[PDB]
Order: structure tokens, then sequence, then C-alpha cells
RNA sequence: AGUAUGGGAGAGGAUGGUAGAAUUCCAGGUGUAGCGGUGAAAUGCGUAGAGAUCUGGAGGAAUACCGAUGGCGAAGGCAGCCAUCUGGCCUAAUACUGACGCUGAGGUACGAAAGCAUGGGGAGCAAACAGGAUUAGAUACCCUGGUAGUCCAUGCCGUAAACGAUGUCUACUAGCCGUUGGGGCCUUUGAGGCUUUAGUGGCGCAGCUAACGCGAUAAGUAGACCGCCUGGGGAGUACGGUCGCAAGACUAAAACUCAAAUGAAUUGACGGGGGCCCGCACAAGCGGUGGAGCAUGUGGUUUAAUUCGAUGCAACGCGAAGAAC
């Protein structure tokens, strides 16, 4: 805005695994407020995980959110290092993004097949910050 | 298959371009680039971003004859001067000296006329 | 210029003294001056606007 | 008011020589894909080798820094360095002439740039002109080339917002602060402080002015001489004459037409002037319309009639919160 500043907006805490990682992506993941599909979805994908692979599913889904984060951007064009909750956010996005378009049936399932392929290393999303990473490149002198 | 130990470095740096020339001493040239050669054909030319694409490639091209040293002449105004000393020290030439070459007449022939835009 | 690098003087400095040394020359706003053909009631009409300027800064000075 | 004698500062004028930087062109060396240009492009240049860098050569024109409401000259105007010829100005004392002065109708000399005649010269820039762009059109602004000219010698031309928009000369009328060239006086720490004179700038009392403003460099207070004006157009025009190779210049009307044309300043309004600041105005996000079927209103067509209103934002699920009779 022109004047003043606007506060962050508190997000409370997952209450089943005190996550506001868990808790932002959930809310990521919602549509049109149906917070308790959207809840379905996420509890069915860590406990998928979890049990396919013996990991703590918080300790597993923020490693695997630092390895899909990204490290640069450009602003209209000039690059800028980009700000831990955007880092966040544009990984989150990417990753349900990249779900949404890939090819299996369901959501919760899809969504846990994209956390193991990020994991291992290829995916969508990975490839998006990839590329992000190759424009800044080019563009890089400015400023 | 010439091998030089020592040589010096031109920058062209003009408002719409930058020229890189790596030569030996003497004048003999052995190496030379542009920023709008090296990609970026357009009002890009004279962003800073060009100029240093075109050291870096002309610094890895004049590697060949084993140049270690380099001493750097620059010439004239425009963006990318800065930059291409920048990329030559990052390709890893040591840069004895730094030294500014842009003619200056004194009072001699009239310029052209004034654009009115 | 002629700026002489030391044994281990950072490009970056160095490539900062120069700036430093060519803004002390003055070498730029010469070569700015001549692209174009000034002339010599514009240039008269310019020196006595920047001597004009220059009497009532010492004058705001003293104050 | 003028003269003799000692010193001082200066891009004052004329003639000749000379030095450094840079642009252009021409040969040779290294070397291979672009160079150049714009808001973006394109014309243009380059593989029979451009642009870049180095060496050598040719020629023209102008003199960076110093440089400064600094300097000089009647005005126009005068810039590197050296020599020759030459005008004016400032400054101290003494000594001379004894009103020899001011202005000036006619006349006469000088007089930017452009232009004209003869001969020479020509790097860069550039009227005209050609091509490429922009635009509805582009005879323009922008871009690529480019002739006269810009330069030199000898003449002509007599013009400029040739402006301080302020004719020359003389005397008098508070003060404060800079700066250039001289004279005089006093301190010392070797450079400073006071005065006076001739220039060149910034404020300001009184006074003047319609106002803005001027104010010892008057537009104040007075004197001497000259030039000029009498509403706006027609019009610095025609006729006649003079000058000029020509372009043109100078002197200079009338018929006719209008009630105005103007100066300074005051409020608003506006500016592709300057700025400052706000709003889901952008930016950062979520979900839509624009594509499909259907509902509803409108414009057009159609009809015997498709009853009448609302029309950018701010009309179009609007008057109508409800047409089978
Ligand atoms: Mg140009
Ligand atoms: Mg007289
Ligand atoms: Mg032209
Ligand atoms: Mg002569
Ligand atoms: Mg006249
Ligand atoms: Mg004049
Ligand atoms: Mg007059
Ligand atoms: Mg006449
Ligand atoms: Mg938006
Ligand atoms: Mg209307």
């Amino acid at each position: 805005p022109r004047r003043r500043v606007v506060a962050a907006r508190e997000i409370l805490p997952d209450p089943k695994f005190s996550s506001q990682t868990i808790a932002k992506f959930m809310n990521h993941v919602m549509q049109d407020g149906k917070k308790s599909i959207a809840e379905s979805i996420v509890y069915g994908a860590l406990e998928r995980v979890q049990e396919k692979n013996k990991v703590d599913p918080v300790e597993f889904f923020e490693t695997t959110l630092e390895k899909v984060r990204p490290m640069v951007e450009v602003k209209a064009q000039v690059p800028m290092e980009v700000r831990p909750s955007r880092r966040t956010a544009l990984a989150m996005r990417w990753l349900v993004d990249a779900a949404a378009k890939r090819s299996e049936k369901t959501m919760a399932l899809r969504l846990a097949g994209e956390l193991l392929d990020a994991a291992e290393g290829k995916g969508a999303a990975i490839k998006k910050r990839e590329d992000v990473h190759r424009m800044a490149e080019a563009n890089k002198a400015f400023s | 298959t010439r091998t030089v130990s020592e040589g010096v470095a031109h920058i062209h740096a003009s408002f719409n371009n930058t020229i890189v020339t790596i030569t030996d001493r003497q004048g003999n040239a052995l190496a030379w680039a542009t920023s709008g050669g090296q990609g970026f054909r357009g009002s890009r030319k004279s962003t800073p971003f060009a100029a240093q694409v075109a050291a870096e490639v002309a610094g890895k091209a004049a590697l060949d004859y084993g140049l270690k040293n380099l001493d750097v002449l620059v010439k004239g105004p425009g963006p990318g001067r800065e930059s291409a000393v920048r990329a030559l020290g990052a390709v890893g030439y040591k840069i004895n000296s730094i030294t500014d070459v842009t003619p200056i007449p004194h009072n001699g022939c009239r310029p052209p006329k004034k654009r009115r835009v | 210029p002629q700026v002489k690098l030391k044994e281990g003087e950072p490009v970056d400095v160095a490539i900062r003294r120069f700036k430093r040394s060519c803004e002390k020359a003055g070498v730029l706003a010469d070569v700015r001056k001549r692209e174009f053909y000034e002339k010599p009631t514009q240039e008269r009409k310019r020196k006595k606007a920047a001597a004009v300027k220059r009497y009532q800064k010492k004058l705001a000075r003293e104050s």
C-alpha cells in the first residue's frame, strides 16, 4: 500500500502435528473453504509416505521443501534475492501446480508421488526452479 | 602456436556497443569479441551484461596463448567499460594496470549539429 | 590515471580507485561536451547563468 | 581642454613564422565476423577482409586545460606560442599653452552573419538534393549520404532582438558588500590592514515611476546640442528619384476599412511545466468475463401492431417489487 505497512496474518499451527508449515501447505491445497477435504488429502499423503518409508513426516516434508525452495528472482528486469516467506510460498505453489498437471487419477497419492520425485531430484517444480535460476543468471549483471 | 607471456587489453566502449580486443605488446591482435556479436543483438548491446559476456569469451579465447598478466586500456564512454575488467579478473587474468585513453581534441573539428527530439 | 595495482589489491577495489581517479580527472565530461556543437550565444548565456548562481551561492554561504 | 618627460596592464589592429591534441583519407602489419545507427528499426559499410589495435604518410580547419557578472576596443568585435610594424588607455611629479571647449542639419569613415564577382583551396559541418523511417497524409522534426557555403587574396554589399529595447557632454545628491589596473600610508614573520583613483558587479535610503522597477554605471535634481513619435490596419508598401553587377538598400504617400489596437499588474482556469500526496489506481495474490447451452435487457431487422421512456464513465436483470385475460 501507499501509506503504512500491514502486519503479517498469523496462522494457527496444525492441531495434529503442531506445524505452521503443514498448516500453510494445507491452506495452499484448500479450495472454496473445504478445509476438511484438504485435511484428509494432506494427512493421508503424510501417513502413506510414513508407512512406505519410516521417517518423521515433519522432518521429511521440511527437507523436501528445502530442496524445492528457490533462491533468486527478477523483478521488473533486474535480479533480486527472494525473501524467506516468498521462498516457501513459491515452493508450495510449484508443488501444487505440478501435481495439478500430473496424470494420476486422484490428488493425495499423486501428491505423495511428486513429493518422492522432488526428493529424488527430478520433477516439474525442480525444473521450474532451474528455469528461474537460468533466467536470473542471464540477467545477472543488472543491479 | 605462438606463445606470449604478457599482453594488453583494449576496451572500445561506446553508447551502442562495446568491443574487447586482446592484443600482444606492439599492438598485434590475438583475440576480439563484441557485445552485439555475443548475442544480445538489440538495445541490450549497450547493457553491462553484454560487455561482461564479450570480455569472458575474449579472455577464454585468449587463454590459449598462455597469457596470465594483462594491461587494460579503456576508450570512450558507455555502460560496460567497468564490466570488462571485472570479467577479465573473473576469468583469471592478473591486471597489472588500468588506464584511460579516450581522445580529447583541443578544439579541432566542428562536431555535428544538436538533435531536436 | 595509470592506476598501478598492488600485489594483493582486489579487482573490485582497483576498479573503484580507477573510477575515483577518472572522476577527479573529468575526462568523461569533456567527452560529453563535444558530442554536439553548441552555439556561442548559448555558451555565453550558460556561462552567465553559472556566474550568477556562483555569486548567489557565495552570498548564501557568507550569510 | 591640450603638450614634454618615467613607469604599468591588456584575446586592441596588421604581416610572417611556428608547436601539440584530434577528425578524415591513403599504404603496410596482426585478425575474422560483424560494424554503424534508433524509442524500435531500416537505408549504409564488411569475407576482392569491414569494425578493433600498431606503424608510416597527405592535407584542411580550429587552438583543451589556464578561463573568471575576467580583460581590451567608438561600435561591429577580439583566444595556442614567437618575431616585426602600429593605435588607444591607466598612473606620479614637475614643467609648458592659455578657453584652444560641448554638440552637431548636410557630408563622410567604419560596420556581425548571410549573399555577390574574379582566382585559389577544401579535413569536419552543412542550405539544396537523394535514399530509410514515423504518420491518415510528411514536401518536416529522427536516421544514411551530400552540393553551394563555411577557409585564403582582392573588391562589392550597408543589413540584424546591430539590445542596457536606456544619444552625447558637464555638475550635485545617504550608506553596505565583491572584483580588475594603479598611487599613498601602517604592521611585521612575509603576508596582512587602511585610504584614493579609473573600470566592472550585488543590495539599498531619499527621490522618481501607471505598474514592474531605476536608484553615484539614475529611469533622481539641473544645463547645452542633436535624432525621433502623434490610434490599429493598408505599410517601410506603390509612384518618382539616388545607390548597387545582382540580391536589394535608402528617401517616402494616398485611396479604403475598424472602434478599437496596446502596457503593467489582480483573481481564477489550464500546461504532453515543476513538484508533494492519496484511493483494490497500479504492483503481489485468489477467483471471474471474453469461447459453449440456456435466462434477461438493449441495438437492428420484421410486423397490422411489435406501446412509451432510459444512451460513455453516470443507459442496457434500468421505470417494471413480477405483460396469458
Ligand atoms: Mg548521429
Ligand atoms: Mg561631434
Ligand atoms: Mg542531415
Ligand atoms: Mg590578410
Ligand atoms: Mg533598422
Ligand atoms: Mg552584438
Ligand atoms: Mg532601436
Ligand atoms: Mg522599399
Ligand atoms: Mg493486478
Ligand atoms: Mg452524454
